[PDB]
C-alpha cells in the first residue's frame, strides 16, 4: 500500500565524531616550520545554519596530538650540536662580591676548573660564573645534574620565540568550530561552522599565568571539568590583557672555550658595572580591576554571599611553585606572591614588583634524565607581555567554613593547549544513505 | 538610462483579492528584472528574481511573468502582510533604475 | 545580466539544507573523499582513506548500483521503519535528522538489498538460459 | 547570516563631503560579489548611486552623479566606503548598502543571495 | 580518473560516445582530416583551451539524463 | 522454530563443496580480499593487496563484466578444453579440481574474451551510428 | 635485453640545463657515499 521503495544516495552530508592525525599549515627556530606546509592566504569558512553540535573541551584528542608534536619538535631541535660530556669536573668556587646589592648576595659563584682541549693530551685552566641553583657543594662544588645525566647544550643559532601553527584535517574529515559566545567548553553549541584549518596558535610555555594568548569577546570566563570537585583545575580567561614588563639588567659577557674538535662551550666572562636582581612589574589598578571581575564571576558559581580569598602557592618544585617562563632566551622563575594575596567580602601609577631568579640547567617537560644548558645572553634584556588568563585551584573546600580560598597552579602543559583548542572538534563523513522514493528497478 | 514605469500608481484591495501590477521598460532587457516588497519603516525585501522565479521562503501566492519590455506581478490571494510598496528593478544595463513603485492599501468599511 | 556575481558551494555547504535540496550536491562531497615517523603516519592515513573508498565502492557494487550516485532499487519501503510521508521528509527534514531517526533500521535494509540483488541476478541468469 | 551595517555623519553642511561606511559581517568581500549604494528620499524614492566589484575593483556610477561620487573598499577591514562631495539640500535621504551574488555547483544554480542594510539617515542643512 | 569517468556515466568503458553535440567553435575540421590525417598529440594541442567547458557540458548532460530516467521510472 | 541454532559460514568454508554449491558463497571470499621497518613492510603489503585488487577489477572491466560477480559471455565453449558434461562438473567436482584440470587453457580463453568484447563494442558503435 | 621504441613524426623539445635527473643523481650519489662510510672506525684519538 505504501508503494515507496528504498533508494541509495552516495555523498550525503552526514558526519560523526572521529579521531585522526591533522597536518601542518604555517606561514632557525625550535618549532621547525620547514616540515610544515605553507598556509593559504585566504582561508574559507562555511557557516552551517540549523546545525546544533555537541562540544566538550575535556575529551579533545587534538590536545594530545599537539603535546606530542611539540615534544617531538623540541627533541629533534637539540640533536645536531654539542653535548657537554666533559663539563662534569670538580669546581673550585668563591663568592662574587664586586658591586652587588643586599638581595643578590650568594646568588653567583666564581668557579675555576680544568678542561680538555682540541688535543687529547693537553689541558687548559678556565673559569666561569655560575648561579647558586646550578652548583651543589661536594670550597669544592659540582654541577647539579652530574649524578643523573649529561646535559646537551642549547644550540646558539636557533631561537626559542614561539611561532603560530595551524592544524588541518585530511581528506574525508572536517573540522567544526563553535562560534557561540559564553560557551563554557562543554554542552550544546547552536552556532557551528566548518573550517579547513584552525587559527594560528602560539605554543607559549609558562606556568601560573597564560601569556600572549586569546581574550574573551564578552567577559571573563571560568571553566572547569567539575567545579564542585576541588581536585580539578579552574581555567580563567580574561576579556582584556594586563601588561607585564620583565627584565634582567645585568650586562653579561660571553666567551668561547674550545673543548674539542669543532666543539665550543660558552661561558660567562664577567659582569660590566653593578649587579642587580632581575624583576617584573605589573600595574596595580589593572590587576585590582581584573581580580574584581574574577571574583564577581566566581560568586556566580560559589554563592553570592561568600568570602573569596586569594593566597600563596602551597609548595613543591621551583617550576610549579613559581611563575616560570622564558624571556630573551633566559629562563626566569618569578615569585608571584604580591598578586594572589587578598580577601574579598560580599557587599595612581605605582606597580607591583615581582623578584625573579635566572636558571640555566633546564628540564622543560616533566621528565627525569634529560636536561639542557642555556648559554648566556650578552647584555641587558627586557620584554613586555600580555596576561590573558589564569590557572587556579581551590584549597580544601569543606562545608565547615563558608570561605573559599584559591591558589595559583600549573605544571601540566596540556592545559595551556586546552585554552586555545576549546572551540574546535573533528568529525568524519558518512556519504552513504538510504531514503524512500517511487522508482522500481 | 533605461526608464522604468510601474502601473497602477496605487490600488486598494481586500484580503484574499487578486492583484495585478505591470512594469514597462523603455528598452528591451530580456528577463533581467526583480520585484521587491518594502513595508513602511523597513528595507526592501526580494519577492521575485529573474521576473519568474520565487525567492526561497516567499509565499507561493506571489507570482511573476513577462519578458522584453512588459512584466507583471500577480498576487493571487492578498493577505494582511501583503499591503506594502512593490518596486520593480532592472539590471540588464547600467545604470540601475527603480520604478516609482505601486502602493497597495487595505480596503475596509467607512 | 550585469550586477550579480557568482560563487561556488563549498564542502558540506548543504548540511543545513533540506534533503531534497541537499541531494543535488552529492558530487562536492564525493570528490572530497578521494582528495620519518610523520611520513609513516601520513602514508597510513592515505592508505586507510583509499581502503575505505574501495570498500564503499565494493559495497555499492554488491547491490548492483555500481558507478552511480543515485540508484533507486526494487526493495519496498516498510511502514515500520518510518510512517512519515514524502512531503514531511524531502521538504521539512535534513539528512542528519533522517540518519538519526532510522539509525537502528539500516542493517536489515542492507540485507534486503543484497538478497533482492541476488534474486534479480538469478532471475536474469535463468532468463538468459533460454 | 550575512549582515550589512551603515555608519556615517547625521548632518553634512552644503558643499561639504559625506563619507559613509558599510561594514559586512558573516561573509568576505575578496570573492565575486556586487556591492551597490542606494538612496531613498520622499521626493525621488529609491535611487541607484553606483556599485563596485569586490574581486576586480571595477566601479560603475550613475551618470547624473558620476562627477560627484566615489566608491572604494577595504577587504582587510571588511568595509565599503562611499564619498559624495558638493552636498546639497536635495541629497537628504536614507542611504542603504546592498550586496548581490548567486551560488553554483558546477553549471547548476543552487541559490540566489541578496542582502540589504538597515539604512542610515543623512540630512543636509547649514 | 576512474571517478571522473564514472561521473560522466562512462564507467567501466574505454570508448564511450555520448549525447553532447560537437560545437563548430571548438574545431571546424571535418572527420576525414581528423581521424586520418592527424595524431592524438596534435589534436590535444589544438583543442587544449576548450576542455573544461566540454567536461562541464558532459557533467550537466549526465545529470539531466539521470533526472529524466528517474522521472520516467516514477510511472 | 524453537530449539534450532544458527551460524555463519566462514572464510573458505565451501572449499570442499561442489562447484554449484560453492558458487553461492562468492561474497564471503570477495569481501576478504580488501580487508619502523615493520611499518614499512605492513604498508607495502597493504599497497600490494590494493594494487592486486585494482588489477583484477581492471581485467574484469576490460572483459566487459564490470561490477559483477557472475557475468555471462558470448564465447562458446570448445570441446578440446573439456569434454565433461554439466552434470559431472557442477554436481560432482570442486573448484580446485576444475582449476587443476583446465590450468593449461586459460590464456586462450582470456584472449578470446577480450576479442569478443572488442568486436561487441565495435558492433555497438556501428549500430549507434545510424 | 633492453627495449627501445622509435617514435616517427614526433619532434620533442629538450634542454639539458633544466634537467631534474641531474639533481636526483647528485643526491643519490651523496647519499650512497654517506651510507658507505658508517660501519667502521672513527679516528677520534688521532689528534695528538
Ligand atoms: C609575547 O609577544 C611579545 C611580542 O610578540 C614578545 O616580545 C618580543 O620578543 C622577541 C624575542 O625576545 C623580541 O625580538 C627580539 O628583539 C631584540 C631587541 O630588538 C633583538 O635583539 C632580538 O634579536 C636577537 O635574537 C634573535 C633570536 O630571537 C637573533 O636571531 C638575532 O640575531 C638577535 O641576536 C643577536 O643579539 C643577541 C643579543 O645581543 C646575541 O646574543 C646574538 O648572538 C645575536 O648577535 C629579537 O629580534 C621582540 O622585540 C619582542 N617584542 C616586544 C614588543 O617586546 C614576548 O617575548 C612574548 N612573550 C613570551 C613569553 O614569549
Ligand atoms: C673570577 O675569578 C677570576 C680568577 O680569580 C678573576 O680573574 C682575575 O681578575 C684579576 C683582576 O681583574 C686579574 O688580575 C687576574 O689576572 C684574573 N685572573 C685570570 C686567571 O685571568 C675574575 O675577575 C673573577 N670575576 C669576578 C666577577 O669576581
Ligand atoms: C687543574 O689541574 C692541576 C694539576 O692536576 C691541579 O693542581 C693540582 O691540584 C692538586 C689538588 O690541590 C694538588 O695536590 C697538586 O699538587 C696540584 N698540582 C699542581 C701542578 O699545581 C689544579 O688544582 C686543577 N684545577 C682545579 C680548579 O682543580
Ligand atoms: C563532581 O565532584 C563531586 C565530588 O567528588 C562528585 O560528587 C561525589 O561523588 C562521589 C562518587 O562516588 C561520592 O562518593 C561523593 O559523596 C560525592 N560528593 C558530593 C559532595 O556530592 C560529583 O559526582 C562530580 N560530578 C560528576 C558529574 O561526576
Ligand atoms: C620596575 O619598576 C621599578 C620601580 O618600582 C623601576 O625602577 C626604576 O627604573 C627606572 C628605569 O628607567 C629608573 O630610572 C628609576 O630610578 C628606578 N626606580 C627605582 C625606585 O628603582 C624599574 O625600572 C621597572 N622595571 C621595568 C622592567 O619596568
Ligand atoms: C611597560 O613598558 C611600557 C613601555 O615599554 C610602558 O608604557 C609606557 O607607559 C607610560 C605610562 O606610565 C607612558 O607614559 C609611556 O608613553 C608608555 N610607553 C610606551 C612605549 O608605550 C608601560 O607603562 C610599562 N608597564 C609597567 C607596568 O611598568
Ligand atoms: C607565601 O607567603 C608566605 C608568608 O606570607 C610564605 O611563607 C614564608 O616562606 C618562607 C620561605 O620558606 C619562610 O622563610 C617564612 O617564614 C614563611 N612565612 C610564614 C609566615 O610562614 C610562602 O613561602 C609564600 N609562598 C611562596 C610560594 O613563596
Ligand atoms: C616570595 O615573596 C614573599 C614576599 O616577599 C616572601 O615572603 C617573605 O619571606 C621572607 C623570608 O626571608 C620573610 O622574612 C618575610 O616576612 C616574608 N613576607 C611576608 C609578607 O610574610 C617569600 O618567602 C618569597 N618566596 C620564597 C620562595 O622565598
Ligand atoms: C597585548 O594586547 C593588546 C590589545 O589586545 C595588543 O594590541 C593589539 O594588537 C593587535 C594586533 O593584531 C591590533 O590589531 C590591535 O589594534 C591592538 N590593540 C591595541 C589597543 O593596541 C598587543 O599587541 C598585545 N601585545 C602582545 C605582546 O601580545
Ligand atoms: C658566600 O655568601 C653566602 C651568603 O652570604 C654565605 O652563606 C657563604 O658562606 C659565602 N661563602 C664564602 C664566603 O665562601
Ligand atoms: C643527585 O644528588 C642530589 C643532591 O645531592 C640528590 O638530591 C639526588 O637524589 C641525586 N640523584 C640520585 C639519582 O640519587
Ligand atoms: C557550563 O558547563 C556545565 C557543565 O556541566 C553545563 O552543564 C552547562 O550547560 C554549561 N553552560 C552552558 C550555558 O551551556
Ligand atoms: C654593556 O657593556 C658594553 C661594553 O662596555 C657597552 O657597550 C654597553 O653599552 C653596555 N650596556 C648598557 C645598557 O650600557
Ligand atoms: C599580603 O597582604 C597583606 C594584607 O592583607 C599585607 O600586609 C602583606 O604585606 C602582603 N604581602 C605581600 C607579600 O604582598
Ligand atoms: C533552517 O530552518 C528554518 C526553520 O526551521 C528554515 O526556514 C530554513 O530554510 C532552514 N535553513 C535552510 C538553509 O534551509
Ligand atoms: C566429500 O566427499 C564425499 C565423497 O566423495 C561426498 O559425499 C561429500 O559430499 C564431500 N563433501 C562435501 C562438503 O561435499
Amino acid at each position: 500500500a505504501e508503494n515507496l521503495w528504498v533508494t541509495v544516495y552516495y555523498g550525503v552530508p552526514v558526519w560523526k565524531d572521529a579521531e585522526t592525525t591533522l597536518f601542518c599549515a604555517s606561514d632557525h627556530n625550535v618549532w621547525a616550520t620547514h616540515a610544515c606546509v605553507p598556509t593559504d592566504p585566504n582561508p574559507q569558512e562555511i557557516h552551517l545554519e540549523n546545525v546544533t553540535e555537541e562540544f566538550n573541551m575535556w575529551k579533545n584528542n587534538m590536545v594530545e596530538q599537539m603535546h606530542t608534536d611539540i615534544i617531538s619538535l623540541w627533541d629533534q631541535s637539540l640533536k645536531p650540536c654539542v653535548k657537554l660530556t666533559p663539563l662534569c669536573v670538580t669546581l673550585q668556587c668563591t663568592n662574587v662580591t664586586n658591586n652587588i646589592t643586599d638581595d643578590m648576595r650568594g646568588e653567583l659563584k666564581n668557579c675555576s676548573f680544568n678542561m680538555t682541549t682540541e688535543l687529547r693530551d693537553k689541558k687548559q685552566k678556565v673559569y666561569s660564573l655560575f648561579y647558586r641553583l646550578d652548583v651543589v657543594q661536594i670550597k669544592e662544588y659540582r654541577l647539579i645534574n652530574c649524578n643523573t645525566s649529561a646535559c646537551t647544550q642549547a644550540c646558539p643559532k636557533v631561537s626559542f620565540e614561539p611561532i603560530p601553527i595551524h592544524y588541518c584535517a585530511p581528506a574525508g574529515f572536517a573540522i567544526l568550530k563553535c562560534k557561540d559566545k559564553k560557551f563554557n567548553g562543554t554542552g550544546p553549541c547552536p552556532s557551528v561552522s566548518t573550517v579547513q584549518c584552525t587559527h594560528g596558535i602560539k605554543p607559549v610555555v609558562s606556568t601560573q599565568l597564560l601569556l600572549n594568548g586569546s581574550l574573551a569577546e564578552e567577559e571573563v570566563m571560568i571553566r572547569s571539568e567539575n567545579i564542585t570537585n576541588n581536585a580539578k583545575n579552574i581555567l580563567v580567561q580574561f576579556n582584556t590583557p594586563v601588561q607585564i614588563n620583565c627584565t634582567r639588567p645585568n650586562n653579561n659577557t660571553r666567551k668561547s672555550i674550545r673543548i674539542g674538535p669543532g666543539q665550543a662551550f660558552y661561558a660567562t666572562g664577567d659582569i660590566i658595572g653593578d649587579i642587580r636582581q632581575a624583576h617584573c612589574n605589573v600595574s596595580k589598578a589593572t590587576w585590582n580591576e581584573t581580580l574584581g571581575k574574577v571574583v564577581k564571576q566566581l560568586r556566580k558559581h560559589f554563592g553570592n554571599n561568600t568570602i573569596i580569598r586569594f593566597a600563596n602557592s602551597s609548595g613543591g618544585d621551583l617550576e610549579v611553585t613559581t611563575h616560570s617562563f622564558n624571556c630573551g632566551g633566559e629562563f626566569f622563575y618569578c615569585n608571584t606572591s604580591g598578586l594572589f594575596n587578598s580577601t574579598w567580602i560580599s557587599n595612581s601609577n605605582d606597580s607591583i614588583t615581582l623578584p625573579c631568579r635566572i636558571k640555566q640547567i633546564i628540564n622543560m617537560w616533566q621528565r627525569i634524565g634529560q636536561c639542557m644548558y642555556a648559554p648566556p645572553i650578552q647584555g641587558v634584556i627586557r620584554c613586555v607581555s600580555n596576561i590573558t588568563g589564569l590557572i587556579l585551584t581551590r584549597d580544601g573546600g569543606s562545608t565547615n567554613s563558608t570561605t573559599e580560598t584559591f591558589r595559583p597552579g600549573g605544571g601540566d602543559m596540556r592545559d595551556n593547549w586546552r585554552s586555545e583548542l576549546y572551540k574546535y572538534k573533528v568529525v568524519k563523513i558518512e556519504p552513504l544513505g538510504v531514503a524512500p522514493t517511487r522508482c522500481k528497478r | 538610462d533605461i526608464q522604468m514605469t510601474q502601473s497602477p500608481s496605487s490600488l486598494s484591495a481586500s484580503v484574499g483579492d487578486r492583484v495585478t501590477m505591470t512594469c514597462r521598460a523603455s528598452q528591451d532587457i530580456t528577463t533581467d528584472l526583480n520585484w521587491y516588497q518594502q513595508k513602511p519603516g523597513q528595507p526592501p525585501k526580494l519577492l521575485i528574481y529573474v521576473a519568474s522565479s520565487l525567492q526561497n521562503g516567499v509565499p507561493s501566492r506571489f507570482s511573476g511573468s513577462g519578458s522584453g519590455t512588459e512584466f507583471t506581478l500577480t498576487i493571487r490571494s492578498l493577505q494582511p502582510e501583503d499591503f506594502a510598496t512593490y518596486y520593480c528593478l532592472q539590471y540588464d544595463s547600467y545604470p540601475w533604475t527603480f520604478g516609482q513603485g505601486t502602493t497597495v492599501d487595505f480596503r475596509r468599511t467607512v | 545580466a550585469v550586477g550579480i556575481g557568482a560563487v561556488f558551494l563549498g564542502f558540506l555547504g548543504a548540511a543545513g539544507s533540506t534533503m531534497g535540496a541537499a541531494s543535488m550536491t552529492l558530487t562536492v562531497q564525493a570528490r572530497n573523499l578521494l582528495s620519518t615517523v610523520w611520513g609513516i603516519k601520513q602514508l597510513q592515513a592515505r592508505v586507510l582513506a583509499v581502503e575505505r573508498y574501495l570498500r564503499d565502492q565494493q559495497l555499492l557494487g554488491i547491490w548492483g548500483c555500481s558507478g552511480k550516485l543515485i540508484c533507486c532499487t526494487n526493495v519496498p519501503w516498510n511502514s515500520s521503519w518510518s510512517n512519515r510521508n514524502l512531503s514531511e521528509i524531502w521538504d521539512n527534514m535534513t539528512w542528519l535528522q533522517w540518519d538519526k531517526e532510522i539509525s537502528n533500521y539500516t542493517q536489515i535494509i542492507y540485507g534486503l538489498l543484497e538478497e533482492s540483488q541476488n534474486q534479480q541476478e538469478k532471475n536474469e541468469q535463468d532468463l538468459l538460459a533460454l | 547570516q550575512v549582515q550589512l551595517h551603515e555608519s556615517g555623519p547625521g548632518l553634512v553642511k552644503p558643499s561639504e563631503t559625506l563619507s559613509l561606511t558599510c561594514a559586512v559581517s558573516g561573509a568576505s568581500i575578496s570573492g565575486n560579489y556586487y556591492w551597490n549604494w542606494i538612496r531613498q528620499s520622499p521626493g525621488r524614492g529609491l535611487e541607484w548611486i553606483g556599485n563596485i566589484h569586490g574581486n576586480g575593483a571595477t566601479t560603475q556610477y550613475n551618470p547624473s552623479l558620476k562627477s560627484r561620487v566615489t566608491i572604494s573598499q577595504d577587504t582587510s577591514k571588511n568595509q565599503v566606503f562611499l564619498n559624495l562631495n558638493s552636498m546639497t539640500a536635495a541629497d537628504t535621504a536614507i542611504y542603504y548598502c546592498a550586496t548581490q551574488f548567486r551560488t553554483y555547483v558546477g553549471s547548476h544554480l543552487f541559490s540566489y543571495s541578496d542582502f540589504w542594510g538597515q539604512g542610515v539617515l543623512v540630512t543636509v542643512s547649514s
